[PDB]
């Protein structure tokens, strides 16, 4: 019983350390969004550089 | 108006209807057609068969 | 379930003038507590 | 022989028995290929899976249940799942189109063209098993599917197959917590048509497993595996008498004929006394006592009834484990002579005991703690009537502004249906207190 | 990275074998009883009691082994990632030039 | 479609696991005499004289119960409840159940 | 007893390693086809030189 | 299986379903040239709801488009996705609205719905078993009402058992630059409400606060509001596509919701909206969800239903979540607002939660709401209507089409009956 | 001895005739070439050849069956095949024009001059034959050549040769498909014209034949192939009791005098129980109470009809394999006390039991599963006479408005025959009414 729990605690530590470096990597996507950063690059969808997209 | 008992009244009169028998056959056999399946339909009930 | 219908109004009326102090919606239940 | 039948209705009923049949692989130590190892234990189909499993000189363990589902969402991955090779794939009863959480819809409009189907999975069932004590009903009263499909089945397994046992599982409404306002709808629906077809319905309620496991088992955070562990235990446990012996042996049949007093009310409450955290089953002791104790608890019991609200008719306790007729037998006798506990005056005796001697197991990966005493407590009380009485103050305001009603009558029904389960019902509630009346 | 890769997988693969042998020989054998034939007189000897290992430091072989694969196949997700993230930005700054 | 002799316990539902009862059977005939005429032509055609079963054949709320103790109104409707359905009362497997009680006071 | 006991220790140990090598295999494949979409990019570079 | 065919109305519908569809296939993973790259397996299965096969693993979209002018379709085609659309899905005439309702519903409807109906129908056939279909489109708009109301009243005697999903913005309450637009907009819901079966309100206003409230981006696009709408309608779509313990059917949303048959307009509700600094300064927890779910501000359709009572309510959680926090997060919100429901129903909340999260976020949820706060909707266009209807403005156009008074008197009624329903109902 | 002839008419009877052949040199291993490894089986032509194949002194193996065709298109494109230096160039009885259709056509117009011819063929066959127990006639109802050109035959042959069996084989209509519109007009000649003189014909759907391949064999896309390959199985599997020995072997005679009840009336239905794919027969296991019952299942005749819809006089089983006859009698006897079977009382027994010890082989590049036990079903019931009243309310339509008549007028014929065929049916009708009063 107490090696079960003693494992049992284990999972629960990684677990803490998996569901961690899930909001970093969460937080990381949200910095680089582009509707977050609203980069004036990908506006040009038209192939002649003289016409933009409207 | 009081369409409150309108929908009393349009419920209790609304009768009902009529599904119409259907099978399948599989997994994901799809709806085949009972009603005159030509499998296990009631053909024989004509008065021409015979006479 | 009482096989007597003498029973049977015997009980109610019993239940009857036990009807608000005993617990339940029906008020069948025990008030027990002390 | 000694085997049954196990049916999922609803798309509820099927990652239950998922759970259960994924719990029931372990104790025989099946792989997920579907064969043992070299050791010798295939052969016709007959050894501890025999009642369970059909292993035949192919050596694959075939589980003699159906899986019946309505949308193929939620059965197809379970068909890519891990042990969907083990499993029969026309066994596994899909559909294309929904009941839309309306019984009829389910009880006519599909229901129909698939019950010839699933009825010639039983008959080729029926005919390769031998003794088929009865089947195993996996529903729910709120039944999106559930509820519509597994009627029109109840009612055709029903009337040609009348001379053997029908159990029924279903999670019972929760009473203050209601997902869907047309499951008041065909929940009475449901019960209204299993009432006079029924043999045996057992209920449950997931709040109050909910409110368990915080309590003892002390996760905060528990998940679906976790509910269906404990559930899949329940069956596990009842089923234990198959799977092994004891002192003595119990069989469905004494259930039936022990357990319900009198026709209609067919509606005892289970529960599973050794809940607890393996830490907290590490540094405390075991035995017949507490258990016999806890057991008996108010707070124990999935289903939302203060017991002492009513009154007990009939309770079944069953011993899987290491125990002795001498501390079980002063045990009960103790209990007798309490005088909170209140059996009606009507049963001098109410207690079916069942002793096993396994140990039940844990689950690889799992949260229950290691038991070498079980007990499972099912039990009926007058306690229950609160519950449809609840039901029906919901349902009374519910029908006079007659909600939704515009749906079910848009697909073909009238309003006389509903009209008989509310006075079918009111016989139930009228019938309780006369049987509880002494 | 892929050598490094094959040649953990050639080592848990001979050690995995070599339990798939040992394994089979002992079901085979203890299928044996008191009566039945395979029953056989011989000298006693040293052999029989040679000593060379023990369960706990076995398994201890076999869970560093695991390890070893493990963080193998974790920094190989991580290069496979960098490497698809390195094509997308030079894809993109050699759109920009041309335009 | 007779029952056997003696050796009766070689056919039962036991093995059949039949959950509706097969066919009634019985062994007794009564001694028949008769030259046993034929009465047809070459086509099962009975001549027009002799009778046949005249196209007799050609081609749930039943449920098991027992009227117990469940009030007798109630009950009574039971028992029309389970019949005036030819539909299951006829033929085709048999489509016949049973029915038990005791009446009230 | 104490044999039936080993032989269920040994079969355990032997189920795991299956799989490990199983999913070894697996991700193995995985990088042979990026490392292939690598030279495939490679391949196309060349033009615009 | 059961499927969905899709059909592209109006000219702000034009950019409507462009966006929803390149985030379908920016979530699926789908190259904009068409070749799906193989990541996701769950994704690859259930691609058939929606996209049929073509040659070399190219998913082609199952919509229509329709429209009058063909420079916004030559601007669609000529987009980061115009390659996935079809030559033989684009449909359309070669005249000018007017944007006039009356010319889109009677004079150049009538030579082009002969031509749409092959193309759904070819569609149909295409497929095997729909559960229904959905329209991008609006009330407001000139072209999109007069197609719509002529399709949808087409579509019901061709198929009287599916799913007539509509999908339609509100304009602005405060302006509507088309100043005939009331009148396009009262005729197009009198078919509508006789039609449809469920309507999503949308308001460009409450987009603007919300622009204002968590964007905090000063100038938007337009698109991005549409990221926003098309991240709603495909959080909703989610729970059809994707595993997990939650029902997906519409219709078995459908029986959830609608209370009379009247009630088809509904209101949406959606997840972590979130500013610069609360990226990195939120702690996602479901009870911070919920609260946020539940907020007066967090609400985009029409307006505050903090004026009337929730008649029904249902949120669709995706991500990684269970069933007990959903459940004490319903008890709490009933326990906040026992009384701002109705006693009509009690229990009036319908939970999904979906485990397959969105690739951007884990732990997501989509409301949609019917509650009590339509009525300043169409209390609004009904003085506009009489106002304008005092003095018959702008008038002889529609007559000189061939429309008379007695129409918009029916209209204006049966909208006035309509309204006469929520009331009466809840008070 | 034990030997008999084939005969393939029509056009469909062309390639089902060439695989049936195909078939037969498999489980004789018999080469391509014509000659057997330097194992030695060779001789004056007397060994399990000596039934189907003349294997001489040339050592080739010849089969014994005439192929007669029309258009020379698919009788020559087969002359170019893999087997055509085994066949017999002028049995390969070809032709130059086409019956167009037309029965009478191809019952008048051209039959006239090939028959002698083929008459010879006959005869060069009849004199070299020594038992000759009957023949295998291989046509369809809706033979665009055999429909005119296999009656002409047939009376040839049953004037000349009336002490012998003939056994005949159709593809029946398809009930809701039709290929042409003039398929009714010759297929209700070709039945009064056979009715008088036809010993045993026995039909099958294609329909059907599709219907299984997909649900149980799990194609979705099959070809003739896997068409001709289950007809050559079925073909075969009659004809292992010829081939082989078992418990018991039965003859042609023996159906024939056990399987028509009364005169006219010879038409009863094949099926065949195992048919699974390999893949469902890998993991699963078969025996006798399992295949028993899907062989009296519905919806495994390739016919389409309903049992229910009827009633049962003659069933014929024959086991092919391993069998043992404990379970089989048991088994049957299980059979006879079902309720849904409902055999007319006239018969208290209506079975015939054939037992074969071979396991069915496979064929190298087919579909079919791996059967050690394998039972073909041939029944005969009153549920037949739907398929002729589907044609007559079908005909009768057209004949009131004589349509396509100018065409058969046009070349020869009048209404004559066409009156009298239709009371002929109109017979058989209420024959088949009469029969089915009891
Ligand atoms: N026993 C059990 N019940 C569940 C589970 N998940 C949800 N439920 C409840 O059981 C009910 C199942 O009924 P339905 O929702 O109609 O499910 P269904 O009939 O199989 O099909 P759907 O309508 O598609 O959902 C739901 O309303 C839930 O409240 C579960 O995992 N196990
Ligand atoms: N495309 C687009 N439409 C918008 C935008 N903002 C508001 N809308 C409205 O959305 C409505 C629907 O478009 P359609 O139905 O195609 O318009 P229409 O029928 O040609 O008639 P109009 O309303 O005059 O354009 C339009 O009436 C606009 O008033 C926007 O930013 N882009
Ligand atoms: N048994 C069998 N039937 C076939 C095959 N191919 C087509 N059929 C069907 O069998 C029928 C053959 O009858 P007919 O068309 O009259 O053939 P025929 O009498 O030999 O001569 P034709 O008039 O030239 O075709 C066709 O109508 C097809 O529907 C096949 O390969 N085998």
């Amino acid at each position: 019983n107490k090696n079960q729990v003693v494992e049992l605690t284990e999972r629960k530590r990684q677990e803490k350390q998996q569901e961690q470096e899930d909001n970093m990597t969460e937080i990381t996507n949200l910095l680089h969004g582009d509707l977050l950063s609203e980069n004036p690059r990908p506006v040009a969808s038209s192939f002649g550089s003289h016409r933009v997209v409207l | 108006k009081n369409f409150i008992n309108t929908n009393a009244a349009d419920v209790i009169m609304g009768v009902a209807k009529k599904p119409k028998p259907i099978y399948v056959d599989k997994r994901t056999g799809d709806k085949h057609d009972l009603e005159t399946s030509g499998l296990f339909p009631k053909y024989i009930n004509k008065k021409d068969y015979g006479i | 379930t009482f096989p007597t219908e003498a029973d049977r109004q015997r009980a109610l009326k019993a239940h009857k003038e036990e009807y608000a102090v005993r617990q339940g919606t029906l008020r069948m239940g025990n008030y027990t507590h002390p | 022989m000694r085997e049954c039948i196990s049916i999922h209705v609803g798309q509820a009923g099927v990652q239950i028995g998922n759970a259960c049949w994924e719990l029931y692989c372990l104790e025989h130590g099946i792989q997920p290929d579907g064969q043992m190892p070299s050791d010798k234990t295939i052969g016709g189909g007959d050894d501890s899976f025999n009642t369970f499993f059909s292993e035949t000189g192919a050596g694959k363990h075939v589980p003699r249940a159906v899986f019946v589902d309505l949308e193929p969402t939620v059965v197809d991955e379970v068909r890519t799942g891990t042990y969907r090779q083990l499993f029969h794939p026309e066994q596994l009863i899909t559909g294309k189109e929904d009941a839309a959480n309306n019984y009829a819809r389910g009880h006519y409009t599909i229901g129909k063209e698939i019950v010839d189907l699933v009825l010639d999975r039983i008959r080729k069932l029926a005919d390769l098993c031998t003794g088929l004590q009865g089947f195993l009903i996996f529903h729910s009263f709120g039944g999106g599917t559930g509820s519509g499909f597994a009627s029109l089945l109840m009612e055709r397994l029903s009337v040609d197959y009348g001379k053997k046992s029908k159990l029924e599982f279903a999670i019972y409404p929760a009473p203050q917590v209601s997902t869907a306002v047309v499951e008041p709808y065909n929940s009475i629906l449901t019960t209204h048509t299993t009432l006079e077809h029924s043999d045996c319905a057992f209920m449950v309620d997931n709040e109050a497993i909910y409110d368990i496991c915080r309590r003892n088992l002390d996760i905060e955070r528990p998940t679906y595996t976790n509910l269906n562990r404990l559930i899949g235990q329940i069956v596990s446990s009842i089923t234990a008498s198959l799977r092994f012996d004891g002192a003595l042996n119990v069989d469905l049949t004494e259930f039936q004929t022990n357990l319900v007093p009198y026709p209609r009310i067919h509606f005892p409450l289970a529960t599973y006394a050794p809940v607890i955290s393996a830490e907290k089953a590490y540094h405390e002791q075991l035995s017949v006592a507490e258990i016999t104790n806890a057991c008996f608890e108010p707070a124990n019991q999935m289903v939302k009834c203060d017991p002492r609200h009513g009154k007990y008719m009939a309770c079944c306790m069953l011993y899987r484990g290491d125990v002795v007729p001498k501390d079980v037998n002063a045990a009960i006798a103790t209990i007798k002579t309490k005088r909170t506990i209140q059996f009606v005056d009507w049963c001098p005796t109410g207690f079916k005991v069942g002793i096993n001697y396994q140990p039940p197991t844990v689950v690889p990966g799992g949260d229950l703690a290691k038991v070498q005493r079980a007990v499972c407590m099912l039990s009926n009380t007058t306690a229950i009537a609160e519950a449809w009485a609840r039901l029906d103050h919901k349902f009374d305001l519910m029908y006079a502004k007659r909600a939704f009603v515009h749906w079910y009558v848009g697909e073909g029904m009238e309003e006389g249906e509903f009209s008989e389960a509310r006075e079918d019902l009111a016989a139930l509630e009228k019938d309780y207190e006369e049987v509880g009346v002494d | 990275q892929i050598r490094l890769n094959r040649e953990h997988k050639e080592s848990c693969e001979m050690n995995w074998s070599d339990k798939v042998e040992v394994y089979n020989i002992d079901d085979t054998c203890s299928r044996y009883t008191n009566e039945s034939t395979q029953v056989q007189f011989y000298p006693h000897s040293s052999k029989f009691e040679e000593s060379a290992s023990t369960p706990e430091t076995w398994a201890k072989f076999n869970h560093d082994n695991l390890l070893r694969a493990e963080r193998e196949r974790l920094a190989s997700v991580n290069l496979r990632k960098l490497i698809d993230c390195i094509l997308r930005d030079t894809a993109e700054d050699l759109r920009l030039q041309c335009d | 479609n007779y029952s056997a002799n003696q050796y009766e316990k070689a056919y039962l539902p036991t093995y059949l696991q039949n959950w509706s009862p097969a066919r009634p059977t019985k062994e007794k005939i009564a001694a028949h005499e008769g030259y046993t005429q034929i009465i047809a032509n070459d086509r099962g055609h009975l001549l027009p004289s002799v009778p046949r079963s005249k196209a007799s054949p050609w081609g749930i709320p039943p449920a098991k119960v027992t009227l117990t103790a469940r009030t007798t109104t109630a009950a009574d409707n039971l028992t029309k409840w389970i019949h005036k359905n030819p539909d299951l009362l006829n033929a085709c497997n048999g489509l016949r159940p049973e029915i038990s009680g005791k009446p009230f006071d | 007893r104490k044999v039936g006991e080993r032989l269920e220790d040994m079969h355990c140990w032997k189920s795991e390693l299956q799989r490990e090598i199983d999913e070894l295999s697996s991700e193995t494949d995985l990088m042979m086809a990026q490392k292939l979409r690598l030279q495939r990019a490679l391949d196309a570079t060349s033009v615009p030189y | 299986m059961r499927e969905i065919v899709h059909l592209q109305a109006g000219q702000c519908g034009n950019q409507i379903g462009a966006k929803f569809w390149e985030v379908i296939s920016d979530e699926h993973g789908i190259d904009p040239t068409g070749t799906y790259h193989g990541d996701s397996d769950l994704q690859l299965e259930r691609i058939n709801v929606y996209y049929n096969e073509a040659t070399g693993g190219k998913y082609v979209p199952r919509a229509v488009l329709v429209d009058l002018e063909p420079g916004t379709m030559d601007s669609v085609r000529s987009g980061p996705f115009g390659q996935i659309f079809r030559p033989d899905n684009f449909v359309f005439g070669q005249s000018g609205a007017g944007n006039n309702w009356a010319k889109g519903h009677y004079t150049e409807g009538a030579e082009l719905v002969d031509s749409v109906l092959d193309v759904v129908r070819k569609e149909a056939e295409s497929c095997d078993c729909l559960q229904g279909f959905q329209l991008t489109h609006s009330l407001g708009g000139g072209t999109g009402s007069g197609m719509g109301t002529l399709l949808i009243s087409k579509i019901r005697e061709e198929y009287p058992d599916r799913i007539m999903n509509t999908f339609s913005v509100v304009p602005s309450p405060k302006v509507s630059d088309t100043v005939v637009e009331p009148y396009n907009a009262t005729l197009s819901v009198h078919q509508l409400v006789e039609n449809t079966d469920e309507t999503y309100c949308i308001d460009n206003e409450a987009l603007y606060d919300i622009c204002f409230r968590t964007l905090k981006l000063t100038t938007p696009t337009y698109g991005d509001l549409n990221h926003l709408v098309s991240a709603t309608m495909s959080g909703v779509t989610t729970c059809l596509r994707f595993p997990g313990q939650l029902n997906a059917d519409l219709r078995k949303l459908a029986v959830n919701m609608v209370p009379f048959p009247r009630l088809h307009f509904f209101m949406p509700g959606f997840a972590p909206l979130t500013s610069r600094g609360s990226q990195q300064y939120r702690a996602l927890t479901v009870p911070e969800l919920t609260q946020q779910m539940f907020d007066a501000k967090n609400m985009m359709a029409a307006c505050d239903p903090r004026h009337g009572r929730y008649l029904t309510v249902a949120a669709v959680f995706r991500g990684r979540m269970s069933m007990k926090e959903v459940d004490e997060q319903m008890l709490n919100v009933q326990n906040k607002n026992s009384s701002y429901f109705v006693e009509w129903i009690p229990n009036n909340v319908k939970t999904a939660v979906c485990d397959i999260p969105p690739r951007g976020l884990k732990m997501s949820a989509t409301f949609i709401g019917n509650s009590t706060a339509i009525q300043e909707l169409f209390k609004r266009i009904s003085e506009q209507f009489t106002a304008m209807f005092r003095r018959k403005a702008f008038l002889h156009w529609y007559t000189g089409e061939g429309m008379d008074e007695m129409e918009f008197t029916e209209a204006e009624s049966n909208m006035n009956d309509l309204v006469s329903e929520y009331q009466q109902y809840q008070d």
